[PDB]
């Protein structure tokens, strides 16, 4: 995340970290005691999920780790176009909820009018560093028309744009699959955006979570 | 030539360990790929990168 | 009716 | 605080999760989906 700052320790109980071979790969979102949402392009064999973490560089008493036992990538995910960039991960046992581990409610209404949101993650910062402490930034949803003008021919109904014209606050590499949070609901997942990261000119593009209500619940119910 | 291209993360926001041939170094080196797009100077392993660009 | 009341996160949120 | 609770959403006809701060609010506030639907479900 670029042009943000450290989050408060208790403000992100739904944030997951996805690890592969001992290093951060992606973010993710606890949406149910058994299930983490992330971006489909984060798919890899034998991922580990960390919940309840704040600082990646130390062992934390609140943290909980689990192997992914089942990965369910959206069947219509199209990597060439970034369309339908969403994946469900089943944990090995239900997360034990606490002050620092809580599932985030999904946005069920694609017409929800809250446009004031925030993003968070352990991804690259403005000077190229990868932070140990999770970062946070407030940003706003961008209209679909402005979104499509930024990326002509690329924005589908399954994508949502958000950014910050004043400072360029934006997600960046390492943030994929983390949450776009609006009104205490999951509105999007970090997916793709401008190179270099920064939203002053072109906003970040997020998987439009409200479109996946029924796929998510169907997958969770076996 | 593919082996002279700059290492490109691409526009997706993952942190995937990959390898690219570095021309001045004369060998392959790690970089973090974003998960989509980029270019062909991007290999799963150091050996396969060196097998193609070495 | 309790069930028609808005969800209220309350002042400790 | 941020605590996941449940309330009956009249636009959906069923209970839904929301983040509760831990104090105050009103009585449309249940600790499980089952309890919510037992009180407010049709």
């Amino acid at each position: 995340l670029v042009h943000g700052g450290p989050c408060d320790k208790t403000s992100h109980p739904y944030q997951a970290a996805l690890y592969t071979s001992g290093h951060l790969l992606c973010g993710g979102v606890l949406i149910h005691p058994l299930w983490v949402l992330t971006a489909a392009h984060c798919k890899k064999p034998n991922l580990q999920v960390f919940l309840g973490k704040h600082n990646l560089g130390q062992q934390e008493s609140s943290q909980e780790q689990s192997s992914v036992v089942r990965a369910v990538i959206h069947p219509d995910y199209d990597a060439a176009s970034h369309d339908q960039d969403i994946m469900l991960l089943r944990l090995a046992r239900p997360a034990k909820l606490s002050e620092l581990i809580q599932p985030l409610p999904l946005e069920r209404d694609c017409s929800a009018q809250t446009t004031s949101c925030h993003i968070l993650g352990w991804g690259k910062t403005a000077d190229g560093d990868f932070p140990d402490t999770i970062q946070c930034a407030y940003i706003h949803l961008v209209s679909r028309e402005e979104c499509e003008h930024a990326y002509p021919g690329q924005i589908t109904q399954n994508m949502l744009c958000a950014g910050d014209e004043k400072y360029g606050k934006d997600s960046c590499q390492g943030d994929s699959g983390g949450p776009l949070v609006c009104g205490d609901h999951l509105r999007g997942l970090v997916s793709w955006g401008n190179i270099p990261c920064g939203s002053k000119e072109k906003p970040g593009v997020y998987t439009n979570v409200c479109r996946y209500t029924n796929w998510i619940q169907k997958t969770i119910q076996a | 030539e593919v082996c002279s291209e700059q290492a490109e993360t691409g526009p997706c926001r993952a942190m995937i360990s990959r390898w690219y041939f570095d021309v001045t170094e004369g060998k392959c080196a790690p970089f973090f790929y974003g998960g989509c797009g980029g270019n062909r100077n991007n290999f799963d392993t150091e050996e396969y990168c060196m097998a193609v660009c070495g | 009716e309790v069930c028609s009341e808005q969800a209220e996160t309350g002042p400790c949120r | 605080a941020m605590i996941s609770r449940w309330y009956f959403d009249v636009t959906e006809g069923k209970c839904a999760p929301f983040f509760y701060g831990g104090c105050g609010g009103n009585r449309n506030n249940f600790d499980t989906e089952e309890y919510c639907m037992a009180v407010c479900g049709s």
